[PDB]
């Protein structure tokens, strides 16, 4: 049976990987496509840029707001920054946008989507003018919705572009993520890709090769039948039409009798979904962010976006129906991504207790390939040889992603820090359990069995491996070989500074 | 550490079937290498057959079809069913356990514990 | 922020051709207005021209054809070719520059250009 299991596991693992590549090929010459024929110096659509961000870094906001000012569209209306702020420290803020944009910082002293009148001329009366506010405190999809209505109040503009406070994009992204709007009728969002430039640290190391495969090969595939799951927090194109009819239903939101505070942005992209529409993804709309280089904090982001994805893949399943054709993929992908985790799962647990040794070398040599064979396309699309990097994601998978969905789905059925960590530590002890009860349960030597022979060699084989990969990055870490160009300019220009 | 007791032997004629069985006590038989040998007329103690803790069959070019080797770590006993015996095949059977060792599994020099031998006769 | 320094200024008899440069010391974005203003003796400043650091180029007033301006950001500097000089087109040529801080519209006011350069011919 273990056979026949680890057979299993393996063309199920790979396979889908292969098909989500051909789709994204597919996706990307559809995009150049439609992009070979876009005239020069097109700016027909008319957008507004919305910045959303609670404290942060000074430097950062800085850079985000001058790659902003520093973009090549021609048909810009105006920039809303909505600060979660009107307290003392998030004034600080405030004199970063001055710095860069203008003294047009209005302080209302009300939230606008708890007024009675929600309309954004409440607070606001010129529509030429750059704007930025600064709101009480009460989450990022309130001040989404602030920027929504002072967007909306302008009756040209035709889109939106959502990006963070810390997102650095390049000249062409705006043009690049608003292009795809006109081309089909029914396409209402658009998603960038979104790249990580604090690759210093292994854990930010391997999440950004995490983040080019998760957004080019898997929303590339969804986007070949123009049904993308979630738009992409640092860079999302909308359309103004569709903002004014899920702006309402997305910030009154209510599951399970209580309010819902996080997957803005995955809430919104399915709200978007469960009316029929269509959204796509390019390659060519790239906006920088950064990653978590602890653990912990990786593992509580893990946590949220788990509890997102829990909340929201029964309500994209149940929408699936007025996709027709090409939403059976939804479908199929819902239900692989739900099947995926339990057979993880069931897989660890099933070789765990019968503690065979040629099961277990067999086990982790297909994971080792498989994943050498998903590096070895990430670099051949990359063009980057440190995209080999990604053989020791399954590490930071195994150690931090389990956790993480074990707590929300834990959640969604001192005491802070159990709330926390306990299942975390628990899944800990119980991996290191397993490893001490399977090498005192197989504590012999046997040269003369060829079973044997294969178990040990295969074994130290991939530890000899992956030795060699962490000295290789422990070098490129020292040469500073790992450092991305906009790491190593940002580092500069922050120690001038 | 393991104690080994034979429990085996028969009238045999010419033919015929007798399981001889080994009964080891311990406490990680199922990472236990078994193998038989057997002391003919002739004080030469030769390979019969073996079985590693993973399930894999050695047997001697002479009886290689004739004998059958298991194991049941369930049981803890090691087992040898003899068929279409010879009259070559009599002698006093011993089972041999190891743990650690090398390539080196067909030498009498290669186990690190022996139980005891039970008589086994054939006649004509 | 921004220094504008213009030079070219040169005698043209109404039959040769003739080119200004504009150059600009300080970070200039993609997003800002380089214009190219004439005040005439005895007259107010007048449009003549004005793109932005990405492209577009329109704007060229009455003297489209005639007047050519191309950006070069590489080396942070621009430049008007003049084909076909009349003797009407003799004044004093100012380099102004127009940030988006404010707002993103666009403007042919001089009031709306918050850095001007010096004289030229
Ligand atoms: O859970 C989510 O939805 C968030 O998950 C991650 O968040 P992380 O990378 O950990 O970064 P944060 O510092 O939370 O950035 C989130 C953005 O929303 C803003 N924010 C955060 C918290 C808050 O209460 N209000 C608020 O406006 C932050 O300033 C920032 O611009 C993603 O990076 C965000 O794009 C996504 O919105
Ligand atoms: C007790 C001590 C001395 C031993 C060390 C702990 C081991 C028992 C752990 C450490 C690494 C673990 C492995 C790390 C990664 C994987 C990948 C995982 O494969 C996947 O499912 C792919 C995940 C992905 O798609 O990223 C299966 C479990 C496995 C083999 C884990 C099995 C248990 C291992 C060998
Ligand atoms: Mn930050
Ligand atoms: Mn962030």
């Amino acid at each position: 049976s273990a056979v026949w299991g680890i057979s299993v596991y393996g063309v199920f693992v790979l396979g889908f990987y292969i098909a989500q590549i051909v789709f994204s090929e597919f996706n990307r010459m559809r995009l150049s496509d439609w992009i070979s024929l876009r005239p020069d110096n097109w700016n027909a659509t008319r957008v507004a840029v919305i910045i959303a961000g609670y404290r942060e870094d000074p430097f950062m906001f800085k850079k985000c707001l001058e790659s902003v000012r520093d973009s090549e569209y021609g048909n810009v209306a105006r920039l809303i920054c909505v600060i979660d702020g009107d307290e003392e420290e998030d004034l600080k803020m405030a004199e970063i946008y001055k710095q860069v944009y203008n003294d047009n910082v209005k302080k209302p002293g009300v939230v606008l989507c708890e007024s009675e009148n929600k309309n954004g001329s409440t607070i606001d009366s010129d529509v030429s003018k750059n704007i930025c506010i600064l709101q009480p405190h009460r989450g990022k999809r309130e001040s989404l919705y602030t920027g929504f209505q002072l967007a909306s109040m302008d009756p040209s503009v035709h889109a939106v572009v959502l990006i963070d406070s810390d997102t650095v994009l390049e000249k062409n992204a705006i043009l690049e993520v608003v292009y795809p709007l006109s081309c089909d009728p029914n396409i209402k969002a658009v998603a960038g890709e979104c790249k990580i430039w604090n690759t210093d640290t292994i854990l930010s190391m391997l999440v950004s090769w995490r983040y080019f495969s998760a957004f080019n090969v898997e929303r590339g595939a969804q986007s070949l039948w123009k049904t993308v799951q979630c738009v992409g927090g640092p860079l999302g194109a909308y359309t103004i039409d569709i903002i004014n009819e899920i702006k309402d239903p997305w910030i009154t939101q209510t599951f399970l009798g209580n309010k819902c505070t996080y997957g803005d942005n995955r809430r919104l992209t399915n709200e978007v979904l469960m009316r029929g529409k269509k959204i796509v993804y390019t390659p060519f709309a790239v906006g920088w962010s950064d990653s978590p280089t602890n653990v912990m904090r990786y593992i509580v982001q893990q946590t949220r976006w788990s509890k997102s994805w829990c909340r929201e893949i029964w309500y994209t399943l149940g929408s699936a129906w007025k996709h027709g054709f090409s939403g059976i993929y939804l479908a199929f992908e819902c239900m692989y991504q739900i099947m995926y985790f339990f057979l993880v799962m069931y897989l660890f647990s099933y070789i765990a207790i019968k503690a065979d040794i040629r099961a277990q070398t067999a086990t982790v040599l297909v994971s080792t390939l498989v994943t050498i064979i998903k590096s070895s396309y990430l670099a051949l699309r990359a063009k980057n040889l440190k995209a080999f990097y990604f053989v020791l994601y399954t590490y930071v998978y195994f150690f931090c992603m389990i956790p993480a969905r074990i707590t929300a789905m834990f959640t969604m059925f001192v005491w802070l820090w159990a709330k926390q960590f306990l299942i975390t530590y628990m899944w800990w002890a119980g991996v290191l359990a397993a490893g001490v009860y399977s090498i005192v349960d197989n504590w012999y030597f046997d040269w003369a069995d060829i079973q044997y022979r294969f178990a040990l060699v295969g074994i130290c084989s991939y530890l000899v491996f992956v030795s060699i990969v962490l000295v290789i990055y422990l070098i490129g870490k020292i040469t500073t070989w790992n450092y991305t160009p906009l790491q190593k300019e940002l580092i500069e220009e922050r120690y001038l500074h | 550490q393991v104690q080994l007791v034979e429990s085996g032997g028969g009238l045999v004629q010419a033919g015929g079937s007798l399981k001889v069985s080994c009964a080891a006590s311990g406490r990680a038989f199922k990472t236990y290498r078994m193998a038989w040998f057997r002391q003919a007329p002739g004080k030469e103690r030769e390979f019969v057959s073996g079985i590693s803790a993973l399930e894999t069959t050695y047997y001697a070019d002479s009886v290689k079809g004739r004998f059958t080797i298991s194991r049941d770590n369930t049981k803890n006993t090691v087992s040898l069913q003899m068929d279409s015996l010879k009259p070559e095949d009599t002698a006093v059977y011993y089972c041999a356990a190891r743990r650690y060792g090398g390539t080196d599994y067909t030498t009498t020099g290669s186990y690190d514990y022996w139980g005891q031998g039970t008589q086994v006769t054939v006649s004509s | 922020q921004v220094q504008l320094v213009e030079s070219g200024g040169g005698l043209v008899q109404a039959g040769g051709s003739l080119r200004l440069a504009c150059a600009a010391s300080g970070r200039i974005f993609s997003s800002d207005t380089l214009a190219w203003f004439r005040r005439a003796p005895g007259k107010e400043r007048e449009f003549v021209a004005a793109s932005r650091w990405s492209g577009g180029g329109t704007d060229y007033d009455s003297v489209k054809g005639r007047f050519t301006f191309s950006r070069d950001n590489t080396f942070n500097t621009m430049c008007l070719e003049m084909n076909s000089l009349k003797p009407e087109d003799t004044a004093v040529y100012y380099c102004a520059l127009r940030t988006a801080r404010d707002s993103y519209y666009y403007t042919r006011n001089p009031t709306g250009y918050d850095y001007w350069g010096q004289g030229t011919q």
